[PDB]
């Protein structure tokens, strides 16, 4: 890796991909979300932004190549703070609903979901010099994030093989997802490793995106 | 740890909340037993009326009488509560349970006074609780009255000591007839 | 630890012992000599401790000021700052003194 | 070349918002385990709704009404938001319609999908909850009336507390320059917020500005993090005064004006002379936001 | 077009609210935490009931009354005879069921919900109390004529404390349907507010207003720290009232009305504010309060 | 209709009232404090018993007579409380809560409801010191008699305080059947008001009123600061200056009735000056009660 | 603080002055003696006892004794604190509390 | 209030006049040797202390005694006599709490 930078945030939420009627969350963000956040923070606009019923139709032909890991310093708890969020009905969709048709989003119904009390992340990116330079220009050029790479090292994550039973692992995770018919991502489960030493090469994952 | 809870017969729903506090920070959080708050919140509303009924099977002998200097700090509370209740009940009428158990047809008259002398104090400590006012109620606890080098704990925690004085006071609550 | 804790405890035991040895003129050596003399000595200490216990409760809050019974129980350089420390925020000092009196209360 | 963002605080008063999720015969409020304690919170959706209500109250045109319906809560009186002008004041204009207005063939406007301006955070209390409770009479309506009576009368109870709230803006960018008048009106509406929560008419709590202080150059937010502050003290003052004394040359205090409403009463001269002669005026939030708008029209 | 809200207080006397929620042997009053101390509460429902009672007394049309002749207390005239055509203060009582007066649509086209014009708040004390204060006594029984036969024979206790407390209130601005006499009669009823208590056997606490501040500019509530401790008689915002009209114009003093015993502390600065516009220093609070009614309604 | 309410005080004297019923070694008298000082005593319900007894000695029916035969006090009753056949202790047919039911409401059509028509409050002293003793003692008989009281000797002390204290009350009633004689008797009896706080053969105290002042007899409830005059100093004279000012120029006056002490030793010129209506000036307080009852009662 | 030690200083001065009136001012004859030290403290303790007894007897005359009787017999000393010699006219209670505290400390009896 | 310092200030002038009257050459000879000061100090002590007994004897004539003595020595008395009604109409506040305790028991 070239260098890595640290950040923290008080509140966040990471929905499982089509969790269901009742939402849920995961202790750590997905790799795809982190990749998108880093791409946007550099000021790189999305490669494709066509419009229609849906979006996110992304070929890999023109897209930066890069390798990302993930880290974690302090465990955080979870809470549930919501009572309502409307939806789009399935069924008759009778009476007025069919009468209005104004970007409908009618039939408000109650539903709850989860939030994270606190969040802090440490990992950065292994990338060529030009990409890091333009990322710095996007951050500084024409909540809070800053590089403390060498000190302040904490635990990390890594894919797990059928041995060495881990503790408090993440149930599911996403690598590269497109909102269409596909095979989604291959590996789901991940395992945390606790040691104040540089993460192993297995922790680094070369992202296809 | 979970294998222990099933041993106690007819666990009350309040002491049952011990399962909630089972969860480098929270490995040993259970050892402080900070269950006074949520245990009191629900117990206030419908079960302040029902607390007199069947003693919820003696409250599992009031958590099995704490399942038996910080340990001595916990033990002195148990000693002080029992000394207070016995001394106050004696100073009221000079009747002793040692003689009461000897003769029949007089147990429940003694026990009724014990009930009405313990519940009033329990309810007095139930309310009027804050950082400073609570310590002034300790005058009543030692009303019929080393060993002083713990104010550096009492004046600082104000919650663990309150929880112990609240829960252990129910240990002297009368046992059921059956 | 030259703090409030032992200071109040020392003066509390010294106060009760002094005046019982003045009014009754008794020493602990005579108490342990025979069981008879011990019990009324215990009884005499019983009356001495309780009258202060009830009466110190009689005067409460700032009306207690820093003037107490038999002139603050008639308690060198450490006195100057300690007096100033008890000059302000006097509420805790009186509360913790009751602990010393209960400690001096005879057992059984 | 940015949009400024700040943090507001409210005068203490008893809480009003009951947050549902009622269990047995009590109404409760959601809590958060910030440091193992309890804290009352409010979701940003209520603030968004209240701000839009004040925008419609001030007379600014809009195309959406949430009216009290007899059957079930719903929102209506809305048409196609074809122009960005005359609608929704450049914010919160979602659309998920599968077949609409010939998409763009006759709409000829941007989809207005997944667009937002002035994304706001959520409010947090400053004092721990002490397990309070206040009971409630709640007698039956009648024993002889034609209308029903729920067959009996109960004795309820609810909990209240007094605690201030702090609240960040988080407004940035430079694209919101089409209607500076709309921006000024929105700023005035924020300055004139009242009854933001939908809690209840009785025991009403209102969000009045009280020592709103934050600013930055056209760089992303950092430094104070909008949280991690003490209660009923000088967190504003201690935090940014200490930082600026440490960072008088590291960060420009000329643009980042003063902080704290108490320092407006004492030691104002010393702080001003030691820091800078910038536009650090602080008398009332109204004129403060007025000069913010005055300086913001040019940028 | 014009809003109003004011905070009023009374004179010191022993406590009056009594409920006995704790036990038969010991009676207690509601307690609230504040900065580590404890204070008394009077719930807004009591003031709502008292206002209804005075509207009964002042010869106004009514749509609610009690019976005081039932084992469990209930209300009769609110729900039995009235289809809710016009409430006391347009409160337009609500209740949900399978139907309400033929779905409350055909016979009388009114919404199921209500208006809630009035805006009250909790009443809080100014100084703390401390624990039990008075003893009490009870008889044994009737004896010969056995009809009561309580056979209690106990010596219970009572809780009393001496404190004068204050409370705020607010009123809607644009409500003018059938207002001219209704709202002024309601205001006149507020002016006295005699019979409010949790019990009137031996307390007899009178809610006579002592000091009022009942004006601001025609806009929303500024929230100038409504709950003011008043320094046990004073006011903590005289400094924020001096600059009636100047170059800075940092405080609006043209729209303010001041109560009685604030004026009675006769001072030279009172001369200073006399020529200041919007002085409105009236010795008698009641005639000032009626004049506010006349100015807000007639003018 | 007319509503009247008044305040009184007694002459300074030493006093002590059995108030503890808690401990035997020492006696405590202090009940409630003010502004950080303990200067108030006495219960607001003993004078009810005193009034009942005095009404008994004045020839009105002995409806409820206290009897002392058992260890614990018990009070007898007549056949049933009836506010028509007899005075019913000033029409005090009170609550009878029992499971037997079968009340006169179904037989004599008596709803058991009260006719209170009276208001009273606890008295408050004007001297703060309650830390003095007398140090009496009790002997041991040991006279070989058939009865031994305690079979011991004790040295127990008592506490007394020399103070004068004030007393407010209100009536706010109206004439009805058989009322004028009964209300006239009540006003006659309130003048003496002896035998307070039960029997006392060692300390003798009187409630003979001096400087009685009654307020706003014809007008509705508008009085304020009932506890005003104190510290052996007149205070209602400036109240007349500030409330219903004597001259009818800026604040028209009102019909007041004043006692004897406030005019016995006071400026001669002031009597002539206070003659806008002449008010009601009397030398002995008992003289004015008859005239006040005649005027308010109407006959 | 500064007034408290001033109260302390006058307490020593009054005690030694009374000793000078009754016996020698200097204290070196009672050094390592089982009888001379005994009498020296005995006359010391009885002098302060009677003076303290008179002071604590005037409980309710707080103000007046601080003007008249509690300040003549104890010889007081003043150097510059005329401004602080004013709360004696309005406080009259805490100053007594300080004096009794100082005299109580000057009770070297075991 | 202000008269407390006025009584305070006039007392040092009173005792300084006392010293200048009974003693000769005043403080100029203090630098000669500390010996003579001891007799000056003890004499100044033995004159004030005997005056203590007389001044605190009886309220009525302790007035009459101290008017004549006070009028003699100080020279700024014309300022104070014409002001505050000659010590607030002769005898008030027991002669300023007995002349402020004879000037705080002579310092």
């Amino acid at each position: 890796v070239t260098r890595y930078l640290r950040l923290k945030a008080p509140f966040a939420a990471f929905r499982p991909f089509q969790s269901g009627s009742f939402r849920s969350t995961t202790p750590v963000p997905s790799f795809s979300a982190v990749y998108g956040l880093l791409l946007n923070l550099a000021g790189i606009e999305q490669r494709q932004e066509v419009e229609g019923k849906v979006t996110l139709i992304k070929p890999k032909a023109e897209l930066p190549k890069l390798a990302i890991a993930i880290g974690q310093v302090k465990p955080s708890s979870t809470s549930l703070i919501n009572q309502q969020l409307h939806n789009y009905p399935v069924g008759n969709s009778g009476k007025e609903f069919a009468s209005r048709t104004f970007g409908s989003k009618y039939w408000i119904a109650p539903v709850r979901r989860e939030v994270l009390v606190n969040l802090d992340l440490i990992i950065g990116l292994q990338s060529p010099v030009e990409f890091w330079q333009k990322l710095d220009q996007g951050l500084k050029g024409e909540d809070e994030i800053y590089p403390i790479e060498k000190p302040d090292l904490a635990s990390w994550y890594c894919p797990l093989e059928p041995d060495t039973r881990p503790n408090q692992g993440a149930c599911r995770l996403t690598l590269w997802i497109d909102r269409e018919n596909n095979t989604q991502t291959t590996i789901k489960v991940f395992s945390p490793s606790d040691f104040r030493l540089e993460p192993p090469a297995k922790a680094w994952q070369q992202l296809p995106g | 740890d979970y294998n222990a809870i099933k041993n106690s017969y007819y666990c009350p729903w309040f002491r049952r909340q011990l399962l909630l506090n089972l969860v480098l920070a929270s490995q040993s959080w259970l050892k402080r037993h900070p269950w006074y708050g949520f245990g009191d919140l629900l117990s206030r509303i419908p079960q302040r009326w029902l607390k007199e009924n069947n003693s919820y099977f003696s409250h599992d002998a009031r958590q099995l009488f704490t399942q038996k200097k910080t340990r001595e700090y916990a033990e002195i509370v148990y000693k002080i509560a029992q000394g207070f209740v016995l001394s106050k009940l004696s100073s009221k009428h000079d009747l002793q349970w040692s003689k009461c158990k000897g003769n029949p047809k007089l147990e429940r008259e003694y026990n009724d006074k014990k009930e009405k002398v313990v519940n009033e104090a329990f309810l007095a400590i139930r309310s009027r609780t804050e950082k400073q006012a609570f310590i002034d109620y300790f005058v009543s606890t030692l009303y019929p009255h080393e060993f002083v080098d713990f104010a550096q704990k009492l004046f600082q925690d104000t919650d663990e000591i309150r929880s112990l004085t609240l829960l252990a006071l129910s240990s002297q609550y009368p046992i059921k007839r059956q | 630890t030259r703090e409030y804790a032992e200071i109040v405890y020392k003066i509390a035991q010294g106060f009760v012992l002094s005046k019982l040895s003045s009014k009754h003129d008794l020493q602990w050596s005579k108490c342990k000599g025979n069981p008879k003399l011990e019990r009324e000595y215990n009884d005499k200490k019983e009356k001495v401790v309780n009258e202060a216990f009830l009466a110190i409760r009689s005067r409460t809050e700032k009306q207690a000021f820093i003037d107490y019974f038999v002139s603050t129980l008639y308690p060198q350089d450490e006195f100057v700052d300690f007096a100033q420390k008890l000059f302000q925020d006097t509420d805790e000092i009186r509360s913790l003194t009751l602990l010393a009196l209960s400690s001096q209360y005879p057992i059984k | 070349n940015l949009n400024l963002f700040a943090t507001i605080l409210t005068y203490p008063a008893p809480a009003s918002n009951y947050r549902g999720e009622s269990e047995e015969n009590r109404s409760v409020i959601q809590k958060i385990l910030k440091d193992g304690q309890k804290y009352a919170i409010i979701s940003p959706e209520s603030m968004r709704n209240a701000l839009r209500e004040m925008l419609i109250e001030l007379g600014q045109p809009n195309n959406r009404t949430r009216l009290h319906s007899e059957d079930q809560l719903a929102v209506e009186f809305k048409e196609y938001p074809n122009p960005d002008k005359f609608a929704d004041d450049f914010l919160f204009g979602y659309m998920v319609a599968q077949t609409n207005d010939a998409k763009e063939m006759k709409k000829l406007n941007r989809p207005a999908k997944r667009d937002s301006i002035f994304r706001c955070n959520m409010a947090v209390a400053v004092n721990p909850y002490k397990y309070d409770t206040v009971f409630y009479q709640s007698p039956l309506n009648a024993g002889d009336s034609a209308w029903k009576n729920s067959t009996s009368s109960a004795l309820l109870h609810r909990e209240v507390t007094h605690t201030a709230f702090q609240y960040p803006f988080a407004l940035a960018g430079k694209d919101c320059a089409a209607k500076p008048e709309w921006v000024k009106a929105l700023l005035q509406a924020i300055a004139e917020l009242n009854g933001v929560a939908g809690g209840h008419a009785r025991a009403y709590y209102e969000f009045a500005p009280r020592s709103v202080v934050a600013r930055l150059t056209p760089k992303l937010v950092a430094g104070y993090q909008t949280y991690g502050f003490d209660a009923e003290g000088n967190w504003l003052e201690l935090s940014r005064l200490t930082a600026t004394d440490s960072d008088n040359l590291d960060l420009p205090a000329n643009e980042f004006w003063l902080g704290g409403e108490l320092v407006r009463k004492m030691d104002q001269e010393q702080k001003a002379q030691l820091e800078a002669m910038g536009a650090h005026l602080y008398a009332n939030p109204e004129k403060l936001f007025a000069d913010l708008a005055d300086s913001f029209l040019g940028v």
